[PDB]
């Protein structure tokens, strides 16, 4: 053949939703052939394939539905040798993998008279945090708005959502400390690590510390509504730090995994 | 920036700032008081320190409530916490030494005059949201514990070893354009008799800023010509220059490190003073 | 390191007597400092980059100046970046003390791939610049006097006594005291070396109390120790240096046309040039110059992943998608050739990182 092409399907976790990204070069067996048997004479040929139609659709049984593309991609599209070309298609995610058919129709230019045309397809099947849960206990916690952008020194809140069915209430306290952490290395390493943990003790503040949460009466939610401020322009992806101790046996759940603060 | 300003620590520290346009905003801590009413009805805070007012902050029963109050840095070069003895206000007894050998005793006379500086300049008052004629005030002799180690380091810089200080010519260069930065480092009462040596290192480590990583030592984005890391004396104030030439847009942060000596570990002080630069 | 045997046979005008010597002297051929030359290319201005180093784990040495000469076949380019050292500077074998010296080159016609450049290091042997200071500063110091009588032991200090002094440079490094490996000599059998050979009976004296200072440590760091290399002789190494080979320097800038969720992609317009009009070589619009984007794990293309370049100027949309949280650099780009060639590529936004926030 002379589409050497392949599908690197990559999973969205976090957006619910795999993307599956096609992309077909012309190979080497082409290389061989363009100087082999269609300008023998001349010093460096060049292959002149034209696609006229790219095609993803999604099949079962009888069933047989296209897919658009991510982006506008010019159907009637012209291609050299040494080229390569890769399409994107989104598709929403358990037990159960998807059916998939890539058809390509195209056509070679050898000389504005002959043209040979192809219609090359096959079918095969789509295969390949934010979210936090408590150890030894059954509680869950998740932020209600868990990416936020924010200016500098303006005080905005969070919503702690959390799940409680283990089995009897809870007095667990949330608080975040501005304490530089000890490090345990070269000082390339260790002075990035100092960095990164000063950031974190003295980049942003709660407004709300020792904020005792009163009941979770067993099989029911709360909302801990936090307030905070921050002084360090830059960006917080899983801010540590903000972390929630119970006061039953003394746990240190990171509960602050789940929020990707940005104040500039 | 000058869009938050509705907040009244963040308005005064800026207002100051602006007004005395010499000094930084460095210069300055936060205290981050933590006030919990008891009485069964609401109450009305206004703390007050040297010379500004916080706004009305209105406290209900049994809530805790944060109050952000600005200080300036006190200097160790024109109050001398370090030989001042601990005042005795009934002079007249029979006198009894403590067994407190002289590096302890220097830091536990640093912690009581550093908590003391405080109590005599922060005030606060009340009003009852029932009744307003209610009026009082709080003493913070009996609330605030002894300080420790950690908040000696931030109120008083002269815990730290040395006082660095960093400029640059201009914090905006094109590429390729040449620049040079010159770091002022003299050492503390802390550096004259911690330590028995005589020379100290110092790195001149760089960040992306954005990206936030430390660059590696031998990059493809700033040159210079020299090694980073440079010895300095402990007993007199040096300068130490180096020839920055930046490559690449962006903008970098150029932090400091100093060490007893390369060895791996032993790490002096992880200080704080960086000078940021744009190239564009 | 080889031994080696002179011998003079040498006669005299005055004196009629056939004198001469036989000596036999060790040489240390190994050279002590090393040099490692980087290149880097920026459109129009080329940057050197030199990683000087030791080569002896037990042998620091010291630099005093770098200085770049250019050329001397033409009017060349204007150079610029020479280190002229206000003191000596240390250098080891290896740990966090690359010392690096970087010059920036901008021509002022073109290039020529076969040129050469001189760099011309002068330096010296820490363990030269500290023995001169044990002998000058601790002996004969502030004496003539005393150096009258003691100059005729000279040679003999400086070559069987003082030698084989093997030194604390850990020390020095860390707490400037000028100290002896604990194995370095024994000090009850040098101490009876002396005796053999006639002595004065002063001179004795006071070589038995600079070895006992040397021995306890003597150890003055920074108040001293650079006056005393006035009256050293340094040592060059004079070494070329070439440009590279490639055939064929492009540069690449990806235009933003027109923060960035993740799964909505990111317009971009790339634009590969061919820049060789000011490297000597004439441009080449017919070679195997292929193009390629090299996607990663944390990045992924849409359009036109790789293309052979065939034109001064090519250009073509093509659509980023990110993957990752945020804060990610751009994809790499490679230009390999098909058939055996090589050549460099300028990226522009090589390091130019775009901040992805989800949702």
């Amino acid at each position: 053949s002379l589409l050497n092409m392949r599908l690197r399907n990559i999973s969205l976790k976090s957006e619910h939703c795999i993307l599956s990204s096609l992309d077909f070069q012309t190979s080497k067996a082409s290389e061989q052939l363009t100087k082999k048997f269609i300008y023998p004479q001349e010093h460096n040929s060049f292959l002149k394939l034209n696609f006229q139609e790219i095609s993803y659709k999604l099949i079962d049984g009888t069933s047989q539905i296209e897919l658009d593309p991510i982006c506008p991609l010019k159907v009637p599209l012209t291609a050299f040798s040494y080229d390569s070309i890769s399409a994107t298609f989104k598709l929403v995610l358990s037990t159960q993998p998807h059916r998939v058919k890539i058809t390509l129709a195209y056509e070679l230019e050898l000389h504005p008279n002959l043209k040979l045309p192809v219609r090359t397809s096959w079918e095969t099947e789509v295969t390949l945090t934010s979210l936090v849960n408590s150890k030894l206990s059954n509680v869950k916690f998740k932020f209600i708005n868990s990416n936020i952008k924010v200016i500098k020194g303006e005080k905005f809140t969070m919503r702690l959502q959390i799940i409680n069915s283990s089995s009897s209430p809870l007095d667990l306290v949330v608080y975040y400390n501005n304490t530089i952490n000890p490090i345990p290395l070269t000082l390339e390493n260790q002075y990035q690590l100092h960095n990164k943990y000063r950031k974190i003790a003295e980049g942003i503040i709660l407004l709300s510390n020792d904020y005792k949460i009163p009941v979770v009466p067993p099989r029911e939610t709360y909302f801990a509504d936090l307030r905070f401020i921050g002084i360090m322009s830059g960006y917080y992806g899983t801010l540590s730090g903000l972390k929630v101790l119970d006061l039953n046996t003394n746990e240190l759940i990171e509960v602050g995994n789940g929020a990707s603060v940005l104040i500039q | 920036s000058s869009q938050v300003e509705n907040v009244d620590w963040i308005e005064y520290v800026m207002s100051k700032i602006r007004a005395e346009s010499n000094l930084h905003s460095r210069d300055f801590i936060l205290l981050l008081l933590d006030f919990r009413n008891s009485w069964i009805d609401g109450i009305k805070l206004n703390v007050q320190f040297e010379d500004f007012t916080s706004n009305e902050y209105h406290v209900e029963a049994s809530h805790t409530s944060r109050i952000i109050v600005p200080i300036k840095k006190i200097d160790y070069k024109k109050y001398n916490f370090e030989n001042t003895p601990i005042p005795r206000i009934y002079p007249g007894r029979q006198f009894i030494q403590s067994g407190l050998n002289e590096e302890q005793t220097i830091e536990m006379r640093q912690k009581f005059w550093c908590r003391e500086h405080i109590i005599s300049k922060l005030k606060c008052n009340w009003k009852l949201t029932t009744d307003q004629s209610v009026t009082g005030s709080v003493d913070f002799n009996k609330f605030i514990e002894k300080f420790d180690h950690k908040m000696v380091y931030t109120i008083y810089p002269g815990r730290l070893f040395y006082g660095v200080q960093l400029l640059l010519d201009e914090p905006k260069v094109k590429v390729g354009e040449i620049i040079n930065l010159k770091i002022i480092t003299e050492p503390t009462s802390t550096c004259r008799r911690k330590q028995n040596s005589t020379v100290n290192f110092l790195d001149i480590v760089i960040f992306d800023s954005k990206t936030s990583k430390i660059l590696p030592r031998s990059n493809r984005r700033i040159l210079y010509n020299g090694s980073l890391t440079k010895p300095i004396s402990t007993t007199k104030v040096s300068e130490i220059n180096l020839e920055i030439i930046p490559i690449e847009k962006g903008r970098y942060e150029f932090s400091v490190c100093i060490s007893k000596s390369n060895n791996q570990d032993g790490i002096i002080q992880f200080d704080s003073e960086n000078v940021i630069l744009s190239v564009i | 390191a080889f031994d080696l045997i002179i011998k003079t046979s040498f006669t005299k005008k005055n004196d009629q007597g056939t004198f001469g010597e036989t000596k036999k002297v060790r040489i240390q051929c190994y050279l002590q400092l090393s040099v490692s030359v980087e290149d880097i290319f920026k459109k129009d201005i080329f940057f050197f980059k030199f990683l000087l180093n030791s080569s002896v784990r037990e042998e620091p040495v010291i630099l005093y100046s770098s200085e770049l000469s250019a050329p001397d076949t033409r009017n060349d380019y204007n150079i610029r970046g020479d280190y002229i050292a206000t003191t000596p500077a240390l250098i080891t074998f290896d740990g966090n003390e690359s010392f690096i010296n970087c010059y920036e080159i901008t021509a002022n016609n073109n290039f020529d791939s076969k040129d050469i450049f001189n760099l011309k290091v002068r330096y010296n042997t820490l363990k030269e610049q500290l023995d001169c200071f044990i002998t000058d500063a601790v002996l004969i110091e502030g004496d003539v006097e005393w150096f009258i009588l003691f100059e005729k032991w000279k040679t003999f200090w400086e070559l069987e006594i003082l030698k084989k002094l093997k030194y604390d440079y850990d020390a020095f490094k860390e707490n400037r005291i000028i100290r002896l490996l604990k194995t370095s000599i024994d000090l009850n059998k040098t101490k009876s070396k002396i005796r053999n050979l006639c002595i004065e009976k002063a001179v004795l004296d006071k070589i038995l109390i600079c070895l006992n200072k040397v021995s306890r440590g003597i150890a003055v760091c920074n108040t001293d120790m650079d006056e005393y290399v006035r009256n050293l002789v340094p040592k060059q190494l004079t070494v070329p240096v070439q440009l590279p080979g490639f055939e064929q320097f492009f540069h690449v800038q990806f235009e933003q046309m027109e923060i960035a969720t993740i799964g909505n992609s990111l317009s971009y317009t790339v634009i590969v040039e061919n820049l060789s009009g000011q490297w000597g070589q004439d441009v080449i619009d017919d070679g195997g110059y292929i193009f390629e984007i090299l996607s990663s794990n944390e990045w992924l293309i849409h359009g036109q992943k790789r293309c052979a370049i065939k034109e001064k100027r090519k250009e073509f949309e093509v659509h980023l998608i990110p993957l990752k949280k945020g804060y990610l650099n751009f994809p790499r780009v490679e230009i390999t050739n098909i058939n055996g060639k090589s050549c460099r590529v300028d990226h522009s936004n090589a390091f130019e990182s775009i901040l992805i926030f989800a949702a």
